C-alpha cells in the first residue's frame, strides 16, 4: 500500500515503519507459502521427515495467527 | 515341469560350458512370487530422457491395467549397460 | 414391494412356496411400518 | 509379443529386444521366476 | 476458503457412489461387504455433518475456522477415495483383492489414520472368503 509521495499527508517516516512489516509481512507470506501444500508422501523429491517439519512448521504458523489476530486493533 | 518352451527354446534362442548349465542357472519356482523390486528403481526412466513425459506416464497405465507382471521389471528397466548389445540385433535381423 | 407382493400372494396356482414367501413380504412390511410414525414423533442429532 | 503390457512396455523409455526374447521375458514374468538369476544367466552367457 | 471445504464434500460423492454399485450383486463376495462397511462410512459421515449443519440458526460456523472444524474430520471420509481405485483396478475380487487390500492395511505409516479404515474393511470383506 506504498503511497509514494503526497498521498493525504503522511511523510517518509511512516513509509519507514510500513517497509518494516514489509519485511516481516513477506517473509510469514512466503514461508506461509513455502510451509502451505503438503506433501502427502508424493513430491518425489521430500523424504517423510520434511512431512513431519514441514507440519511443525504449520503448528508454529498456527500460533502465529492466533497471536496476531487477539491483537486490539485499538492500538497505536 | 514345463521348461521346454520358456526355459530350453529360451536357452536355445540366444544368438551366442553352459549351454544346459543356463537353465540350472535360471531354474526358477514356479511356486514363488518374490520380486526383487523397490519404489527406487522408477527412476531408472529417468536416464531416457528423449521423450521423458511419455516415459514416466507410461508406468502408471501399467499399473493401472490388471495383469501383476509389471513387478519383476525393476532390473529389465535398467537392462544391459553394454553399448546397444540388445537392441542392435534386431537390425540385423530385420535385413 | 407391496404390488408384487399382493399381485403374486392372490394368485392361487402360485403355490404355498410363494404364498408363505409373500406372506413373509407382507410381515416384513408390517415391520417396516414402524420408523414411519418414529420419523413423525421426532419433529413432533437427525440432521 | 501380442500384448498390452508384453509390447507397450518394452518400447517406453529407449527400449530395443530381439521381439521373441522380448515376449519370452515377458511371459517369464508370469513364470514366477526370480528377477535376477534369468538375467545373470542370460548375461553370462551373451 | 471455499475451495478448502470443497474436496471433503467431493469425497462424499465418491463414496456414496462406492455404495451403490460395489453393493449391486454382481462384483463379488468381498467386494460387496467392503460396501457392506461404506454404508456405515456414509452414515458416519453425514452424523459428522449432522453436528455442524443445524449451526446456521446461531452463527457458530465461520468460513475460516471451518478449515480448522474439518481438519481432524476428514479421516472418517477422505481416506477411502483410494480404497475405490483399490477395487476398481480391474475389477478385482476375491484373494486377488485381499491381497491389495492385506498391503493396504499397512499402508499409510506417517500420519497413521488412513491405516485404520483399510484394516477395519478388510476385518468384514475377508471374513465371508
Amino acid at each position: 500500500k506504498r503511497g509514494v509521495h503526497v498521498s493525504g499527508a503522511s511523510p517518509e517516516s511512516i513509509s519507514s515503519l510500513l517497509s518494516e512489516v514489509a519485511e516481516y509481512g513477506t517473509c510469514y507470506t512466503r514461508l506461509s507459502h513455502f510451509s502451505l501444500q503438503p506433501v502427502l508422501d508424493s513430491l518425489y523429491s521430500k523424504g517423510l521427515v520434511f512431512q513431519a517439519f514441514t507440519s511443525g512448521l504449520r503448528r508454529y504458523l498456527q500460533y502465529y495467527r492466533a497471536c496476531v489476530l487477539s491483537t486490539p486493533p485499538t492500538l497505536s | 515341469r514345463i521348461h521346454h518352451d520358456v526355459n530350453e527354446l529360451l536357452s536355445l534362442l540366444r544368438v551366442h560350458a553352459e549351454v544346459y548349465i543356463d537353465l540350472l542357472q535360471k531354474n526358477r519356482t514356479p511356486y514363488v512370487t518374490t520380486t526383487v523390486s523397490a519404489h527406487s528403481a522408477k527412476v531408472k526412466i529417468a536416464e531416457f530422457s528423449r521423450t521423458p513425459e511419455d516415459f514416466l506416464k507410461k508406468y502408471d497405465e501399467l499399473k493401472s491395467k490388471n495383469t501383476r507382471n509389471l513387478d519383476p521389471l525393476v532390473y529389465l528397466l535398467s537392462k544391459l549397460t553394454e553399448d546397444k548389445e540388445t537392441l542392435q540385433y534386431l537390425q540385423q535381423n530385420a535385413k | 414391494i407391496r404390488r408384487y407382493t399382493d399381485q403374486r400372494s392372490l394368485d392361487r396356482s402360485f403355490g404355498l412356496v410363494g404364498q408363505s414367501f409373500c406372506a413373509a413380504l407382507h410381515q416384513e412390511l408390517r415391520e417396516y411400518y414402524r420408523l414411519l410414525s418414529v420419523l413423525h414423533s421426532q419433529l413432533q442429532s437427525l440432521t | 509379443t501380442e500384448e498390452m503390457e508384453l509390447y507397450e512396455l518394452a518400447q517406453a523409455a529407449g527400449g530395443g529386444i530381439d521381439p521373441d526374447v522380448f515376449k519370452i521375458l515377458v511371459d517369464l514374468l508370469k513364470l514366477n521366476v526370480a528377477p535376477l538369476a534369468v538375467f545373470q544367466m542370460l548375461k553370462s552367457m551373451c | 476458503l471455499v475451495h478448502r471445504i470443497l474436496p471433503v464434500a467431493a469425497s462424499y460423492s465418491a463414496v456414496t457412489r462406492f455404495i451403490e454399485e460395489k453393493s449391486s450383486f454382481e462384483y463379488g463376495q468381498v467386494n460387496h461387504a467392503l460396501a457392506a462397511a461404506m454404508r456405515t462410512l456414509v452414515k458416519e459421515h453425514l452424523i459428522l455433518v449432522s453436528q455442524l449443519e443445524q449451526l446456521h440458526r446461531q452463527g457458530l460456523l465461520s468460513l475460516q475456522k471451518l478449515w480448522f472444524y474439518i481438519q481432524p474430520a476428514m479421516r472418517t471420509m477422505d481416506i477411502l477415495a483410494s480404497l475405490a481405485t483399490s477395487v476398481d483396478k480391474g475389477e478385482c475380487l476375491g484373494g486377488s483383492t485381499l491381497s491389495l487390500l492385506h498391503d493396504r492395511s499397512f499402508s499409510y505409516t506417517g500420519d497413521s489414520q488412513a491405516q485404520e479404515l483399510c484394516l477395519y474393511l478388510t476385518k468384514a470383506a475377508s471374513a465371508p472368503y
